């Protein structure tokens, strides 16, 4: 009864759907009061649905209602465009999240989990006895409110958001003054540390050390508070080993700062006048305070070069800080010129330099958080103004990543729009008509572009779009800057000599290398080789093992022949010593196992292969397989998935796609242009059905989405916002879908030529220079495979005996020098071989009982040459036929073959 | 009816329409960056040596460099005028933003330090001086003296490579090339 | 030698504020390379003759429309 089983779980599935829908039907319509008067037909229309649901129920109890409610889903597009008019942050959801935020009239629960999509750095909502303490960021920590909230049970949802949406800034605020006034009574930071959120500690000692640097400037004097913050940092990184997860983020970033801090001073002490002092002390980022302001959320105002921003006090949580190189300096510099006159701040250069990311610090530096669009081609007029208009109404930051993705009259017909918002906001217009729709404008929104020129498959910016942008080059980042802080933050002990090393190592392996299409060696290897080396301290301590690991495993695995050996000769000659490898017995036992129950045989080659695969997603998030075809990819990540299923015990799902099969529309989705709804893809529709999680299984199951294809720009930068550290998926209609720690995403393919840096660099790659299996080995394991899909035992013996390593392996390099048409290796065709071979012998052993030995042996070794001519010389001419059955017939007491 | 929109080419007429286009101290800042705005723009046309590629000033620039020079005149009031750092925010921010090689940060640099130098007698190109405003003029009267000095200028022949201090071999080579398409040109166009 | 035709022979020179004022035609149109636009140009001549400007961009069809 399987399929009467799986019709009972269709049935089930969709029971389950239709009842979601009835009430979120009932939510909207059904509950609450004064709402159904809005609109009289889709009033007696989910009247009408009601009743057939309660007579479905009755009739249950003792298709046609879903397809009714999909019907008149169409008549709630208007109330749910009022709706999120209504609360701003709404833009960010979809239909169905706005039906379930909307339909919460007294459980108000499914608000929490969508704290991530509207506000960003939020991810639940602390509730005590139908009240809210507080809100709990992404990173763990908490937030406790200046005041509880009370609920009132006919409440509608969007007015107790915009209360809690002042509330959260108001006790931000109350955190730093407070946390202010503490450090102006002149306690140290170590104890504030542990006693409030990171925001208002970050806040509170960049302005204390801004108004201690301008005392000092009173005077010519800097060696005294040079060494208190000397101080301050070493007690810091002393407090760092011992203390809980929550307070080592935080003591790591306000580490960060505190070493920004001592570098400003560093610089300031060695100057020779004080004309190149004032200079320098007016290029860097100052936070000053309003000393007579009546309003509070607008008492910090942030100075650089002698203009002001205002600080918003969104809350911001405890987020991975950045590095302040000089570069990113003067990019603060020319975005806050640029936002001066209300203009958009653009930033172009080469992938992998740090230009998404220097927006957001940007924007954290400025208290807000920054939410960030991947365009793409499907992003047309109505789509990129409909996320305009979205983000001019909350007043938050949009980065539009990767903006010459857009198709160009796209980019062309936005000009206007771009316009008009920047008109608004220089001339303090309180509205603007965008989609023939007025609607409101904060004055604190901006927008920021961040594109990549000179690449295949992108667009131009016209003139006069490029006219409402400041261009900024971003083309040599600092590398050794980021790697010495990030590498005192870690704790070892001489950060500057290993810092230059692998800066100096990491030059070197890009000027003395065979310069292939993937070889890119700029900043993202860099970090990826520090995080690689974050978990190596625990069993391999702060030193130079650590690193030359971290390189190992994060390097070696894309690199081909001699470059494994210039690589190697690189790093004996660049550090003093290569550690011990790991034992790793227990992974390497594990894959033999997983190995031995799929029929693989465990050469040298294929087990590093699968270690490095192993070793570079345990950190990595998102692979890309590089290889010839029919090399083992697809082999070794499946024998991989089942070694760690045996290993960690954890339940493994693979969605294999195909990419080029399917086109964009079928594979992240496509608006419908009849009337406005979104329609899912397919991966997006795998991410949603795993973030949603239904079945409540993938919590603790580990998630694979196998891109199967080659890797067509088109259908991959289209996922950059994915692929980077961002780890969310900017859908065109505003859903922004979150990326689960255990959500990884593999690439399978064959060439690289027409793929482009922009992904290369944001993927472990993982390069196979030759086959992974022998030739015996892999007929063995066909062999083997074939018995599998089925005395017998003898026949397999005498069959197995009779493929001879050696005359094998001359007809298969004998077969080499003809001509062949549809050029296959000889590799790829011992499948058809061993099948063909094996299918012969199974169709004749119904007449093997009353035959001899010798001639059962001849008839079987005469199947095989004749299986062999046909899967190896198939694809040739008569001649050829004629001479390969000659040589078959020389290289093996066998039965003649004409 | 057909127009086609290209820069002036000319340095002393382009400074004659960024001044047409337009305290005293405002005035004078804003006529060196007119003079600035030229220099570079003129600056630009020579690809293989005025620059390392061909680069695109337009008016956004020059704006966001008078309204900067104004804020630093407004807010720095005490007469002690921060030449070093106008210097620094125009050549790397306002100017330099745009630019992406190093080289030609350079020489944006240099032509910055050489016509901001913030002397009393600033001699931005041979033919013309122009002495720093006393503190006892007033604005109509300061617009009337810059119009003047402006209007006394002559451009010479070399103006392409001497105004902009550069060998002259780079520029008798562009100006020749230049000189040999437009002559070959009218020639073929001449016969018939 | 090459402007020095153009310095001698001819006396006169017009500008984009000449043309448009000197033109029976009520349509213009205004040509440039790439990377270089004359916008501006046009903003300051209709502020200069106290006229109003409705910059519509092409490429879509509800801009089309509008247009
Ligand atoms: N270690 C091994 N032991 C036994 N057989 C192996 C081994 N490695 C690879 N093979 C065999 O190699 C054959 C081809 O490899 P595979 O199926 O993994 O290709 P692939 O990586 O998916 O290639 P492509 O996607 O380019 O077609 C398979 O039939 C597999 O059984
Ligand atoms: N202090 C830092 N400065 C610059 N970049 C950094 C720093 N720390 C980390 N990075 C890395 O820089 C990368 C920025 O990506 P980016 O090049 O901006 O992407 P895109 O080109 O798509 O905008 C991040 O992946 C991050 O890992
Ligand atoms: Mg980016």
């Amino acid at each position: 009864l399987e399929s009467k089983l799986t019709k009972l779980s269709e049935i089930q599935v969709n029971w389950v759907e239709v009842q979601f829908y009835w009430l979120d039907l009932y939510g909207i319509l059904g509950e609450n009061l004064d709402i159904q008067n809005f609109l009289p037909l889709e009033t007696s229309k989910f009247k009408s649905l009601t009743s057939e649901y309660k007579m479905i129920t009755t009739r249950a109890f003792q298709k046609l209602t879903i397809d009714s409610l999909k019907m008149i889903k169409s008549s709630l597009s208007t109330f749910l465009e009022r709706q999120r008019r209504q609360f701003p942050r709404f833009y960010f959801l979809g239909n169905d999240d706005l039906l379930k935020i909307i339909g919460s009239g007294k459980h108000h629960d499914q608000v929490s989990k969508f704290m991530k999509k509207m506000f960003g750095s939020i991810e639940s909502i602390i509730f005590f006895e139908d009240s809210i303490t507080g809100v709990r960021s992404v990173e763990g920590e908490v937030l406790n409110l200046n005041e509880k909230i009370e609920l009132k049970d006919s409440i509608q949802a969007q007015e107790w958001l915009n209360i809690l949406d002042t509330e959260i800034k108001l006790s931000v605020f109350t955190q730093f003054r407070d946390c202010l006034g503490q450090l102006k009574d002149g306690t140290d930071i170590e104890v504030v540390v542990s006693k409030y959120i990171f925001q208002a500690i970050l806040l509170s000692a960049q302005v204390m050390w801004t108004e201690l640097v301008e005392k000092c400037l009173q005077t010519n004097e800097f060696s005294k508070y040079w060494k208190e913050v000397d101080m301050k940092i070493k007690g810091l990184l002393d407090k760092l080993n011992k203390s809980s997860d929550n307070v080592k983020k935080k003591i790591e970033a306000l580490l960060v700062e505190y070493l920004h801090f001592n570098n400003v001073i560093g610089q300031l002490k060695n100057c020779s006048t004080k004309e190149e002092a004032r200079l320098l002390w007016a290029k860097v980022q100052k936070f000053y305070q309003k000393n007579d302001t009546l309003d509070d959320l607008n008492s910090v105002f942030i100075s650089q070069s002698g203009y002001l921003l205002q600080y918003k006090f969104e809350y911001i949580g405890i987020p991975e800080r950045l590095i302040y190189t000089p570069l990113l300096l003067v990019g603060f510099a020319t975005l806050t010129d640029s936002l001066h006159q209300k203009y958009g701040g653009c930033f172009f250069g080469p992938a992998g330099t740090g230009k998404t990311e220097t927006v957001k610090a940007f924007g954290q530096n400025l208290g807000r958080v920054v939410v960030v669009f991947n365009c793409d081609d499907s992003f047309d007029y109505q789509v990129l103004s409909r996320l305009l208009v979205g983000i001019t109404q909350i007043g938050a930051w949009g980065c539009f990543d990767e903006f010459n993705r857009l198709d160009e009259k796209v980019l062309s017909a936005v000009s206007a729009n771009i316009q008009q918002i920047q008109n608004g906001l220089q001339v303090g217009k309180s509205h603007i008509t965008l989609l023939e729709e007025e609607t409101p404008l904060s004055p604190h929104t901006a927008v920021f572009i961040t594109l990549n020129p000179g690449y295949n498959g992108r667009s131009e910016l016209p003139e006069n779009l490029k006219k409402s942008f400041r261009e900024f080059s971003m083309k040599s980042p600092q590398s050794g800057t980021i790697a010495e802080m990030i590498l005192q933050i870690m704790g070892f002990e001489d950060s500057k000599s290993l810092a230059s090393k692998i800066v100096h190592f990491l030059e070197l392996l890009s000027s003395k290398c065979s310069s292939m299409n993937h070889y890119h060696f700029g900043l993202r290897t860099l970090k990826g080789v520090l995080r690689n080396c974050s978990p190596l301290v625990s069993e391999f301590g702060e030193g130079e093992k650590t690193v030359v690991e971290s390189l190992k495993r994060v390097i070696l695995p894309s690199l081909g022949d001699t470059d494994e050996l210039v690589f190697k000769d690189e790093l004996s000659k660049i550090f003093d010593s290569a550690g011990t490898p790991l034992n790793s017995k227990a992974i390497v036992q594990c894959l033999k196992d997983a190995g031995q129950r799929s029929g693989f045989s465990m050469s040298e080659e294929f087990l590093k292969k699968c270690m490095q695969f192993y070793y570079m997603q345990k950190t990595q998030q998102a692979l890309i397989l590089v290889g010839k075809a029919g090399c083992g990819k697809t082999a070794t990540w499946k024998t991989v998935i089942d070694a760690m299923a045996i290993f960690d015990g954890h339940a493994n799902v693979v969605y294999v796609i195909d990419t080029k099969v399917l086109t964009k529309e079928s594979l992240y989705g496509s608006m419908l242009k009849a009337t406005l709804e979104w329609r899912d893809g397919l991966f997006t529709s795998i991410l949603r059905r795993v973030n949603d999680d239904i079945t409540g299984t993938f919590k603790n199951s580990r998630i694979w989405v196998v891109f199967d294809s080659d890797l067509d720009p088109e259908y991959v930068e289209a996922m950059n916002s994915v692929l980077d550290d961002n780890k969310i998926l900017t859908l065109p209609n505003g859903e922004r879908l979150p990326i689960p720690p255990n959500f990884r995403i593999l690439f399978e393919t064959d060439n690289l030529d027409h793929t482009t840096p922009a992904t290369i660099t944001r993927c472990g790659l993982l390069w196979f220079s030759t086959d992974v299996c022998s030739i015996s080995s892999k007929i063995d394991h066909l062999l083997n495979k074939s018995y599998e899909a089925l005395e017998l035992d003898k026949l397999k013996d005498l069959i197995s005996d009779s493929f001879d390593m050696a005359s094998l392996t001359n007809i298969f390099t004998c077969s080499n020098d003809l001509v062949h048409i549809l050029g296959v290796r000889t590799f790829n065709k011992l499948e058809t071989a061993v099948q063909l071979a094996v299918h012969l012998i199974s169709s004749y052993r119904q007449w093997f009982q009353n035959l001899d030995d010798k001639s059962l042996k001849d008839v079987i070794t005469l199947l095989i040459k004749r299986s062999l001519l046909y899967a190896l010389a198939g694809d040739s001419t008569g001649e050829s036929q004629r001479a390969f059955i000659q040589t078959i017939n020389t290289y093996f007491d066998s039965q003649e073959l004409s | 009816d057909r127009v086609v929109y290209e820069d002036i080419p000319g340095i002393l007429d382009t400074v004659k329409d960024l001044w047409g286009s337009q305290g005293v101290w405002s005035v004078y800042c804003t006529f060196l960056l007119s003079w600035f705005h030229a220099l570079i723009t003129a600056r630009t046309r020579l690809v293989p040596h005025g620059f390392s590629k061909k680069y695109y000033f337009n008016d956004c620039d020059f704006q966001f460099a008078s309204v900067y020079l104004e804020n630093v005149l407004a807010t720095n009031s005490t007469n002690n005028i921060p030449w070093a750092q106008v210097r620094d925010h125009i050549a790397t921010i306002v100017y330099g933003g745009k630019i992406d090689e190093e080289k030609d940060l350079e020489v944006v640099a240099k032509l910055c330090a050489h016509v901001f130098c913030g002397s009393d007698n600033l001699q931005i190109v041979p033919g013309v001086r122009i002495p720093q405003p006393l503190l006892q003029q007033s604005e109509e009267e300061e617009r009337a003296r810059l119009t003047a000095i402006l209007s006394n200028t002559i451009e010479p022949a070399d103006s392409l490579s001497s105004w902009l201090q550069l060998p002259r071999e780079s520029i008798l080579d562009y100006e020749r090339l230049q000189a040999k398409e437009v002559a070959s040109s009218t020639e073929q166009l001449l016969q018939e | 030698a090459l402007n020095w035709f153009k310095n001698e022979f001819f006396v006169d020179e017009w500008n984009i504020a000449d043309v448009v004022a000197n033109s029976e035609n009520n349509y213009f149109t205004m040509a440039s390379e790439r990377d270089v636009d004359g916008t501006f140009k046009l903003i300051e001549l209709a502020k200069a003759s106290k006229e109003s400007l409705k910059i519509i961009p092409l490429g879509s069809i509800e801009n089309l429309n509008y247009a």
